[PDB]
RNA sequence: AGGGGAUCGAAGAUGAUCAGAUACCGUCGUAGUCUUAACCAUAAACUAUGCCGACUAGGGAUCGGGUGGUGUUUUUUUAAUGACCCACUCGGCACCUUACGAGAAAUCAAAGUCUUUGGGUUCUGGGGGGAGUAUGGUCGCAAGGCUGAAACUUAAAGGAAUUG
């Protein structure tokens, strides 16, 4: 069944970006999908998105530019020591310059560079570029 | 970015409806649904001819904008389009390919039919498929006359009309050329209707 | 001498196009190798492989030659071509003609920091052809070109300095290998990196500023 | 097979293509005409060509051939313009100043905001 | 793309498609550029002023080139009441 | 889902599966069955002295006929008979 | 193990011919084929495509349900139904196109969203033979099934496509 929401969300977004569409309709939504998207947005990988109430669990409509090569979810949210980040970013992202392996820490969800700065770490959600 | 002039004239619309350009075929590609106005109880669709018009004006602005009026290519293997296109070429000085479009007329610099357009206009995007396909190999924009069941692959600015009946065809071509010449300056004012009859464009066989 | 037959050729011979960068920017399809010749003077070829091929034409058995040839600036331009002819030097000739034709740019960039000239690649890329995949990864400077002979030549002749590769599949078929590698460098200019986000104003084609010129007589 | 070599057929084709007037069904005048209009290096090959222009001249007096006739082409160019009807089908006068049209097409015209003389001929299946 | 001295160091900033914001690349012979003519009050189009669009070979092959052109033009003042934002 | 468990508390299933699957490797099977100490004529050593039992004129036909000047040797440590090549020697004046 | 035992028919019984177009072929025919109670657990048991979930192109069909129609045929005096027709809609079922995509290719709406490699989970494979053999264990009245090696041997065995 629908085991991870984040997974299907990011899947939808990706597929849509490949087709070259301009908007997607994610369902359902989560505190996590919300935060993940806010981080996606902060670096401008997507335009603006709207949460649609319906009392169940909302839908989301995401508008996207075209700046999204691939976003994905790394699946079993492995834990990561701080020194370990380097290895993940050495695999997933296409380049040392840009891209973002975004984590879940006890100090909220955020990209890995903010994890570098705040000096914390946690589990690893997914990755954007 | 266009004056209150360019809007559809009562006369024009009369012409269109007289030639049944508004009569669309029985099936609609999901790609041309916005063109469809309403569907008749017999299963025949109706085209927003306002949109037919605006797309005509567009295709015209494009045909206009090309620096050398020779490069634009009208095409048709379709019977009716032959006649119409020929005239189009005459009054507009574009180059014409009536009848059999020789393959590799856009690739292959060695053959004698080799031409290097900067815009292709096509009557039927199905019967003239290969010209579209071939234009796609060499960055050449296609502007077609599509019915509501015409493959909109490798075409930009489709003109929704009626590829079936000869009146529709001739009329559309003629309107096209006329609009072009109105844009160049060749037919000075816009109140002046074309001295030339659309019937010159119609397909006649003895 | 040479007589152009294409409204891109007459543009070139009349010195109306300086660099290839103006061909590439607008994707104007080359069909006259002399174009590449004048625009790329410092193009140094290299026959990668020569192979006796047994033809059987209507009970008449013949021996021809298949030649895999690479060309390139040691700046940012490559080309690859395969050709079969009846005579070896003829094959090589024709091969170089073909590779001249299919010349491609390359986005070469930095590893991490940002000093001097761009040395390696910009991002990880991957080409696939046949069963073979070839993957190219940014190296740090002075890491040389880590690849088998063939792919190494192709990258050297394309002004890559530092690049890790990873292949997969039957890499022993050198034509698929070369083709695939070729694809992978030919994808670099195709990966939208954030420093290319800034909207440009659309350039107006050489074909329209110089349209009166290079028009057929 | 007495199949005439390509030089004879091609020369016959061209000679009749530009000099249809002075050639008849007779070989004896087509021959001396082939002497006065053309420069053939041999008498035998000239008899070949002039004789085949004789046969072909006997084939063109009955019907139009796959070649080029300018006497025809001028009128084929006139014919293209000749029949431009004084009142086409696209002139409203052909239906009493009214346009016979469907309920839905009339809806369309009403929606565009265009005043046209329309007769609403309703349709069904 | 710059280096440390602040100077650009590419072969070329490439053309992006207008519908899709993806990059058009050099071997893409299905990509296209569309010049539409700027017009005078007298309905004459000026010889050298265009509103131009770019289209990826992808969008033209997929058969969305048209609808894309519509939206684009309509939003850039060329058309009106052709293209709906809703369907 | 690429047919293997991918869960975070799934290690046991993974590694067990790996152990059950390494028995299709060839060398691994040799190495945990002690095939070298139980069967291999050398007993798992780089060399063995033996005493020439019989001078063999084997004849090995296709595609190239070796007038196989080989030997039956019996290894001293196993009392185990073996055949062996005696290289570079045309006449076998060296090995009796 | 009973009942049944028409047809057809492994076994078997009998004939043949007459030639190397060859024993088909023939005629009986026992078990079997049908069933009742037990067993057996295997097939090219095949879509040679595990199951759940999400997403990503059109087009013809059709099967099942549903919503709409001052649509049609059915007369009685108009309905009511019922079949049909059009539009839509879930759920099937096959087909026809393509490819953005995959693939070694044939081909594939999944065999796609896979080096830009991670939605959950089960099972299986690691050159060809030796061999589904030996041995043990287990299930079966038996025929057998399940589980299942090694020594030794070998440079290929194999896939798909292409020319003659
Ligand atoms: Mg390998
Ligand atoms: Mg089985
Ligand atoms: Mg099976
Ligand atoms: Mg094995």
């Amino acid at each position: 069944t629908r085991s991870s929401v984040l997974a299907d969300a990011l899947n939808a977004i990706n597929n849509a970006e490949k087709t070259g569409k301009r908007q997607v309709l994610i369902r359902p939504s989560s505190k996590v999908i919300i935060k993940f998207l806010q981080v996606m947005q902060k670096h401008g990988y997507i335009g603006e998105f709207e949460y649609i109430d319906d009392h169940r669990s909302g839908k989301i409509v995401v508008q996207l530019n075209g700046r999204l090569n691939k976003c994905g979810v790394i699946s079993p949210r492995f834990n990561v020591k701080i020194g370990d980040i380097e290895k993940w970013t050495a695999n997933l992202l296409p380049a040392r310059q840009f891209g973002y392996v975004i984590l879940t820490t006890s100090a909220g969800i955020m990209d890995h560079e903010e994890a570098r700065r705040k000096h914390v770490s946690g589990k690893i959600l997914g990755f954007v570029y | 970015s266009l004056p209150a002039t360019f809007d559809l004239t009562p006369e024009d619309a009369q012409l269109l409806l007289a030639a049944n350009t508004h009569l669309g075929a029985r099936n609609v590609q999901v790609h041309q649904e916005p063109y469809v106005f309403n569907a008749r109880p017999d299963g025949v669709h109706v085209i927003n001819v306002g949109k037919t018009w605006e797309k005509l004006v567009l295709a015209a602005r494009i045909i206009a904008a090309i620096p050398n009026p020779e490069d634009v290519v009208a095409i048709s293997s379709r019977t009716f389009g032959q006649r119409a296109v020929l005239k189009f070429a005459a009054h507009t000085g574009a180059t014409p390919i009536a009848g059999r479009f020789t393959p590799g007329s856009f690739t292959n610099y060695i053959t004698r039919s080799f031409k290097e357009p900067r815009l292709v206009i096509v009557t039927d995007p199905r019967s003239d498929a290969q010209a579209i396909k071939e234009a796609s190999y060499v960055n050449i924009p296609v502007i077609a006359l599509t019915d509501l069941d015409s493959p909109s692959e490798f075409v930009d600015v489709a003109i929704p009309c009626n590829n079936r009946g000869k009146h529709s065809i001739g009329l559309i071509w003629y309107l096209l050329a006329r609009e072009v010449l109105r844009l160049r300056g060749a037919l000075v004012d816009r109140t002046q209707p074309w001295s030339i009859m659309p019937d010159l464009y119609f397909y006649r066989f003895p | 001498g040479w007589v152009p037959v294409t409204k891109l050729g007459r543009l070139v011979k009349a010195g109306k196009i300086t660099t290839i960068e103006e061909i590439f920017l607008h994707s104007l399809p080359v069909k006259e190798f002399q174009i590449i010749d004048t625009l790329l003077p410092g193009l140094q070829d290299e026959v990668m492989n020569i192979k006796p091929v047994q033809k059987q034409t209507r009970a008449g058995q013949r021996t021809r030659f298949k030649a895999v040839v690479v060309v390139g600036d040691s700046n940012g331009h490559v080309g690859l071509g395969i050709k079969t002819a009846k005579e070896v030097a003829g094959a090589i000739r024709a091969g170089i003609i073909i590779a001249k034709l299919s010349v491609i740019p390359i986005r070469r960039g930095y590893w991490g920091t940002n000093l001097g000239q761009p040395h390696s690649l910009a991002t990880k890329t991957t080409g696939k052809c046949g069963s073979v995949t070839v993957r190219l990864i940014p190296a740090p400077r002075g890491s040389g070109i880590v690849a088998s002979p063939a792919v190494k030549k192709l990258l050297q002749l394309a002004g890559v300095e530092d690049v890790y590769t990873q292949s997969n599949g039957k890499t022993r078929t050198l034509e698929n290998t070369l083709k695939a590698a070729f694809v992978a460098i030919g994808n670099t200019y195709g990966f939208l990196t954030p420093n290319l986000w800034a909207e440009q104003p659309l350039p107006v084609s050489p074909l329209d500023i110089y349209s009166d010129e290079a028009s057929a007589q | 097979g007495r199949v005439r070599t390509k030089t004879v057929k091609r020369a016959s084709k061209a000679l009749i293509e530009r000099y249809y007037p002075k050639l008849t069904l007779d070989f004896q005048t087509n021959k001396r005409l082939c002497d006065e209009i053309a420069t053939i290096q041999s008498k035998r090959l000239r008899n070949k060509i002039a004789g085949y222009t004789t046969h072909l001249m006997k084939r063109i007096q009955k019907g139009p051939v796959r070649g080029i006739s300018f006497k025809l082409q001028e009128e084929e160019r006139e014919r293209k313009d000749q029949y431009v009807p004084e009142v086409s089908a696209l002139d409203l006068s052909r239906s009493n100043g009214v346009l016979n049209v469907d309920n839905q097409t009339s809806d369309l015209v009403k929606s565009l905001g265009l005043k046209l003389p329309l007769s609403v001929i309703n349709v069904s299946a | 793309m710059e280096n440390d001295k602040g100077q650009l160091v590419e072969l070329y900033v490439p053309r992006k498609c207008s519908a899709t914001n993806r990059i058009i690349k050099a071997d893409d012979h299905a990509s296209v550029q569309i010049n539409v003519a700027k017009v005078d009050e007298e309905g004459r189009a000026i010889p050298g002023e265009y509103v131009t669009y770019a289209l990826s070979g992808y969008v033209r092959s997929r058969g969305e080139s048209d609808d894309s052109l519509n939206r684009l033009a309509q939003n850039d003042g060329l058309l009106k009441n052709v293209w709906s934002y809703s369907r | 889902g690429k047919g293997k468990p991918r869960g975070l508390n799934s290690a046991r299933k993974l590694r067990v599966h790996r152990r059950n699957n390494r028995w299709a490797e060839n060398n691994y099977k040799k190495r945990l069955l002690g095939t070298a100490f139980k069967s291999s004529p050398f007993g798992g050593s780089s060399h063995a002295k033996g005493i020439v039992l019989e001078k063999l004129g084997i004849e090995s036909k296709q595609p190239n006929s070796a007038i196989r000047k080989c030997v039956r040797v019996q290894l001293i440590k196993n009392g185990k008979k073996v055949t062996a090549f005696v290289p570079n020697d045309g006449c076998l004046n060296f090995v009796d």
